[PDB]
């Protein structure tokens, strides 16, 4: 009767991952085998044409291994045949299918990825060793680099060639005034946008004084000297070395004006150093304006700089030594695009690997359209011929518009389908190549499969180009021949007919003039009316009449630089005419706000014309700070781009390569994608020449890349032999393995990918361990093998989590950090702790421990009494009040209520995941920061969803109580006042910067985030934000949405 | 007029995937908005033809008529103008929201299924061409020592001739006995490929069936949703 015994006949519960709730696979040290036999057998093939196998150990230098290997062929028949071992090198096919010759005789037998264990001997052909170091390149990027060189087509070989314009160019910036630039490129300052200081960071300063520790060190150099100074918080690094040189070098042996000569020339040969990491003051600069200064601000730290002989900095740097590589038209004036007099037909041809049931299909057809982001014509579909078994239609397709009517960066959007209606698979081709070359011919496109949120008939927004999968729908196709190569109008051809079509303009009857699309005007209402829709977000969608409002009117436009979004969509670029007066205007546009101008880099503006501007805005406004703040958003904005080679590749490759902390991020999440066979072939060739220019920093890298693979592996080992053991089980092997020498060279001396600034030393086992959760996570230690490592920390640890995709967290951290910039430096203090997350592969990455921080979970089992009953609502407080004790209390309740109030808006803006007391975290200085994010824009909303506009942080009892200073009734003090307070003045601002929030979303759709697959995902944060509302009601709106939620208490302001 | 049947994010979420011409229709900015899906917005006596008295008598001319001689770009009409039990349509919604959802996971599961198989396919593929080039540098191992070994016999062949030849004899037997074991792992790599590409067009097979009912039944829900919705925001969830 609880079932009305209704049997389920299916079920079985032998034989899902459900049960213990992943992404895999990889092959490790050998062919089909994640780490290779302790000790192993090698066959060994050498130049006389014995096999003779050595048993090696698996962790043994290839020099030992050649040592033993001749005096192992003594032994075996012809060895009067051998040179001396001097005389030769080794070589094997590894596992990525090529013969790598190997020089580096240092490396061990595991580190070599060889596929079969076999090692054959030769004498090093190819005389030039030297340049057989791509392997470094390769190791670096994560394909070989000879898998380049045999491709066929010109585009990606011209894109090798052509931009090494851009890597001699950086590298010549960087020796300009070596050694100081060269050592300005390694260690760039770390540097604040603004001058300028909030009042609240101020006002920690006495009428704007710090007091600083300046850090000596003199015989032999073990004993170290403070030397307390107490400056102004604008002076500069060069101010500040003087007068710690002046108390130094002050004495009862030195006059007044003896002193001021030993001052001048002791002065300028130390530095500033940060005592702890390697980060240097190095220019101009208020000290308050580099960032490490103020967090010492507002952390309540005593600044730790040390000072630094420039030549023991100069001593530690290398030579940057670029080298040019081994890899070192037009037919006639050819038809103009211009006069191809014809409709456009393209003709469909065959599909071929087409997967569809018989039983469940009736019929398929290929659908088409044309394509810039939004569409230039009415769509259509092939008749609904030959459906499933072999599907053959050999007709041409007519599309309404003339062949001189389609834009530069037109495409062809092609899906078959069923009925009813529903995609089988997709594909995009560019109507023009990268030579302004309109495709005329056969193609062979290889098809992509329908996303998960993608339910539309045809995907604009996926990528250009075929599928690299061969074993997929490959639909082949005809284009039409006009009798010789169609390239794309000149810029002097373009600026002519729009010096015309204007000129013409000027000429038609005013009768006619009342078109709807045409302006005489030369009124006061209307130019309120523009920049009124000049301030509207991206996503309030512009009408047909303000289209057309906005195209007629264009020269007033003008005015105000920042509507040209909005005026780019009201073009329509059907119709040359146009356009061509558009490509005009952008031409000398006033350059604009790259907050704004990042819009323009979105795949609803492909066009050429309109990106350079946009790159041209960077440029000019775009600094190295707020450069690698969206860094992300502008590597993943390449993805829209039509051609590798262009004008934004350019632009991040050349600031990669002057700025090694770009440089650093800038490799990692590209190498990161490399996974992803959409963009394997541009990132990685794109990553070639980065890796090829980035100076020494090369080694650094391929350190941090041995490293992240040796966890890799050691992680993709413990979550597939090792499950179904205990803790104790799988630590035990962790331990054993991570001792093995391999590991302890590969494991301890390099830099953290989350921050290279922090090296990593040795590894402190004793603290490293496995976490709990089944994805097993490691808790890595390192000691920090800094000078002054006690002054920062004697221990870095941070953890590696193969398994969960890292990037919507590093993405919602990213957007968190945004925030906290944005409310701060417009004065008001809540403090977010956008904690440290960087993605390096598929679902593999790390996060940065903050320490000393728990989940409310553990404040409330530490602090919850035995015999278990009930945790009470004060043990928060009670916990927090035992950490915070004095005038220590009054101001760890302020960081609390400054914390919580900016994470309750943050949150309920992003739609992130349910918060609870096991993803929520109270650090002991009493700041309260979230973790796990999970889906932000409100995902679990594919469910379901519709008008929910959650509340994923709700205050429990728990934390008003703490924010209330520990009262009764909570909701009515002043405590709470203030609190409602913060969150409203929180709110606001995020809301009068909401163009910036939806404009980095909307560049994030390149990457294939579930979360993300289209702008009505993004348009949550509209609705959440009420951006079609007026503010006053956006506010009443928030206190709506806040108090039913909790059940009373907002209601005034 | 009310009664007519006419934010902007719910409105695309009523026009998402429906055919070219469907349609529906600050106040300080404007009055109403027709939203033609060809997303065409268009602003709304109700720009210069204004003689049209109502928000349904603006909204019927249209319908015969296309929209190219108003605004030149818009060969397009108006064409498409898309149980009494309160409770029991309510309970049809988690029914058919539950059959959504639990084939939507089913629909999940599959594409890692086909992504795992297109890596491990392709991995499958690389390691054969290591095969491959491994064979290679074998079978020319065993013709490279077969130069030296037989010019060795003609430098002397009396001086250990059986004691020197059986040794460089067997050395060329377990060359060769090792290529044929190379070649016989090769093949068994082929087989399994072959069983791979035979389950990938599997998934992809099942995808496909999978895929229509999918949209169906989500297309549904929406409809049951949406008689619901005509207020009983929140009782909604318990259901859905
Ligand atoms: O015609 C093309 N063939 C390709 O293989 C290709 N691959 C990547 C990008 N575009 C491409 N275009
Ligand atoms: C003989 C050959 C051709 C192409 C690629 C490779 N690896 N080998
Ligand atoms: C839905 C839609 C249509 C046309 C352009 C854009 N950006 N979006």
């Amino acid at each position: 009767s609880y079932y009305h015994h209704h049997h389920h006949h299916d079920y079985d519960i032998p034989t899902f991952q459900g049960a213990m709730g992943p992404p895999r696979p990889s092959s490790g040290e050998l062919w089909g085998i994640h780490l290779m036999p302790p000790r192993i057998l090698v066959e060994c093939l050498l130049p006389n044409g014995m096999i003779v196998t050595l048993e090696c150990l698996r962790e043994a230098t290839l020099i030992t291994i050649k040592h033993e290997l001749f005096k192992e062929a003594r032994k075996y028949p012809l060895h009067q045949l051998l040179q001396d071992e001097s005389s030769y090198i080794f070589v094997s096919v590894t596992q990525e299918a090529e013969r790598e010759e190997f020089f580096d005789e240092t490396r061990r037998l595991c580190d070599l990825r060889l596929f079969q264990p076999f090692l054959k001997v030769i004498e090093p052909v190819g005389n030039r060793e030297e340049k057989i170091l791509n392997r470094e390149i390769g190791f670096a990027i994560g394909m070989p680099v000879c898998e380049f060189d045999m491709v066929k087509d010109p585009e990606v070989q011209d894109f090798r060639r052509n931009i090494l314009n851009v890597c001699k160019e950086a590298v010549d910036l960087r020796d300009l005034n070596s050694p100081h630039s060269r050592a300005m490129y390694v260690y760039p300052p770390n540097v604040e946008s603004s001058p300028e200081l909030p009042k609240h960071i101020y006002n920690k300063l006495d009428k704007g004084q710090i007091i600083v520790v300046i850090w000596v060190i003199v015989s032999p150099n073990n004993d170290k000297q403070k030397y307390t100074l107490k400056i102004n918080h604008d002076c500069v690094p060069e101010q500040v070395i003087a007068e710690a040189i002046r108390k130094k070098t002050r004495s009862m042996l030195l006059s007044s004006e003896q002193l001021k000569l030993c001052v001048l020339e002791y002065q300028g040969k130390y530095i500033l150093k940060v005592c702890g990491c390697d980060e240097y003051f190095l220019e101009k600069y208020p000290l308050s304006q580099y960032k490490y200064i103020r967090s010492c601000i507002m952390l309540g730290r005593m600044p730790n700089l040390m000072l630094m002989a420039k030549e023991s900095l100069y001593s530690q740097l290398p030579m940057d030594c670029f080298t040019m590589p081994s890899y070192s038209n037009g037919e006639t004036s050819t038809k103009s695009l211009w006069v191809i007099n014809s409709a456009l037909r393209i003709k469909i041809l065959c599909a071929t690997y087409v997967n569809v049931n018989i039983r469940d299909i009736d019929k398929i057809y290929v659908r088409t359209g044309i394509y810039h982001g939004g569409e230039p014509l009415c769509d259509n579909v092939n008749t609904q011929r030959v459906p499933c078994s072999n599907p053959r239609w050999n007709e041409w397709l007519n599309y309404d518009i003339y062949i001189p009517d389609l834009p530069r960066a037109a495409r062809l959007c092609l899906s078959i389908c069923s009925v009813e209606h529903c995609p089988l698979a997709w594909g995009n081709i560019n109507l023009f190549d990268y030579t302004d070359t309109l495709v005329s011919g056969k193609m062979a496109l290889n098809l992509w499969p329908v996303p998960h949120g993608l339910e539309d008939l045809l995907n604009p927004i996926g990528v250009t180009g075929s599928n690299p999968n061969k074993e997929t729908p490959c639909l082949e196709l005809e284009f039409d021949w006009f009798s010789s190569v169609v390239k794309f109008p000149d810029m002097s051809v373009i600026e002519e007919h729009a010096n015309w079509s204007v000129s013409r303009e000027a000429g038609f009857s005013y009768s006619h003039a009342g078109l709807s699309n045409r302006l005489a005007r030369d009124r006061e209402n209307d130019k309120e009316q523009l920049k009124a829709i000049s301030t509207r977000d991206p996503l309030s969608e512009i009408t047909e009449q303000e289209k057309d409002f906005l195209w007629s009117h264009r020269h007033y436009c003008v005015t105000i630089p920042e509507i040209l979004p909005k005026l780019l969509l009201s073009v329509k670029w059907n119709s040359r005419d146009e356009v061509a007066q558009m490509y005009c205007l952008v031409k000398d546009w006033p350059p604009i706000k790259p907050e704004q101008a990042m819009e323009l880099l979105d795949c609803n503006y492909p066009d050429p014309m309109v990106r350079g501007f946009a790159v041209r805005c960077l440029e000019k406004y775009l600094t190295d700070d707020k450069l690698s703040q969206y860094l992300i958003q502008l590597v993943q904005v390449l993805k829209y781009e039509q051609y590798l080679d262009n004008l934004l590749v350019r632009f991040l490759l050349k600031k990669a390569l002057t700025n090694q902390r770009i440089g650093h991020f800038f490799f990692w999440h590209l190498k990161s994608e490399m996974h992803n066979k959409t963009v394997s072939q541009r990132f990685g060739l794109l990553l070639e020449s980065y890796c090829r220019a980035c100076g020494m920093y090369l080694k650094h890298l391929n350190r941090q890349v041995e490293a992240m693979e040796k966890l890799i592996n050691l992680t993709d080992i413990l979550k597939q032999e090792k499950k179904d053991e205990t803790q104790k089980v799988q630590m035990k092997f962790l331990v054993e393995q991570m001792r093995r020498p391999d590991f302890m060279d590969a494991l301890q001396g390099f830099l953290s990918p989350l921050n290279p600034a922090h090296q990593l030393g040795n590894l402190r086992l004793e603290e490293c361990r496995i976490m709990s959760s089944a994805k097993r996570p490691l808790w890595l230690n390192w000691e920090n093998p800094d000078i002054m490592s006690e002054l920062l920390f004697q221990n870095n640890e941070i953890i590696f989590k193969n398994g969960d995709d890292l990037r919507q967290d590093m993405l919602t951290l990213q957007i968190i950090r945004i925030m906290e910039n944005i409310w701060q430096n417009q004065g008001l203090d809540l403090r977010m702790l956008p904690y440290g997350c960087l993605s390096i592969g598929d679902c593999v990455g790390l996060i940065e421990v903050v320490r000393n921080s728990h989940t409310i979970m553990q404040i409330q089992c530490k602090g919850g009494l035995k015999g278990a009953l009930q945790f009470n609502s004060h043990t928060l407080h009670q916990w927090l009040k035992d950490k915070n004790k004095g005038e220590i209390y009054d101001a760890a309740i302020d960081l609390f209520t400054r914390s919580c109030a900016g994470y309750c808006v943050a949150t309920f803006i992003l739609g992130i995941g349910d918060r609870h007391n096991s993803n929520i975290m109270v650090k002991d200085d009493g700041q309260l920061f979230h973790i796990d994010f999970g889906h932000f824009l409100d995902h679990k909303k594919k469910k379901f969803g519709y008008k929910r506009e959650r509340v994923p942080f709700v205050l429990t009892q728990d934390f008003l109580i703490v924010i209330s200073k520990g009262a009764q009734e909570c909701t009515k003090t002043r405590e709470f006042e203030r609190f409602q307070e913060m969150c409203y003045k929180a709110y606001l601002a995020i809301r009068q910067h909401a163009n910036l929030f939806i404009n980095l979303f909307s560049m994030m759709l390149g990457s294939g985030m579930p979360e993300l697959q289209s702008f009505d995902d993004i348009a949550y944060i509209r609705k959440t934000l009420a951006l079609d509302k007026t503010e006053q009601e956006a506010l009443e709106y928030f206190m709506k949405q806040m108090n039913d939620a909790h059940h009373g208490g907002w209601t005034t302001k | 007029l009310q009664d007519a049947e006419w934010s902007r994010e719910e409105v695309n979420e009523k026009l998402r995937d429906t055919a070219d011409g469907t349609f529906l229709v600050t106040k300080m900015h404007g009055d109403y908005t027709l939203t033609l899906r060809k997303n065409k917005l268009i602003k709304i006596k109700y720009s210069d033809p204004l003689t049209f008295s109502s928000v349904v008598e603006l909204i019927n001319h249209y319908r015969n008529e296309s929209l190219a001689q108003y605004n030149p770009k818009l060969d397009v009409k108006l064409l498409y103008p898309v149980e009494d039990n309160i409770e029991a349509v309510g309970k049809k919604l988690h029914e058919y929201n539950t059959q959504f959802q639990e084939k939507s996971r089913e629909y999940d599961r599959l594409y890692e299924e086909y992504t795992r198989t297109s890596q491990e396919i392709q991995m499958k593929r690389t390691a054969i061409e290591a095969f491959n080039e491994t064979i290679k540098i074998f079978e020319e191992q065993c013709q490279t020592q077969e130069r030296y070994s037989k010019e060795y016999i003609e430098k002397f062949k009396r001086e250990g001739n059986e004691k020197e030849i059986q040794r460089i004899m067997h050395n060329y037997d377990k060359l060769k006995s090792r290529i044929s074991e190379i070649i016989d792992s090769r093949r068994r790599l082929e087989e399994d490929l072959k069983k791979q590409a035979a389950e990938y067009r599997e998934i992809d097979k099942r995808m496909n069936s999978i895929k229509p009912d999918l949209i169906q039944l989500r297309k549904t829900r929406d409809q049951y949703l949406m008689w619901l919705t005509q207020v009983r925001q929140k009782k909604l969830n318990e259901w859905l």
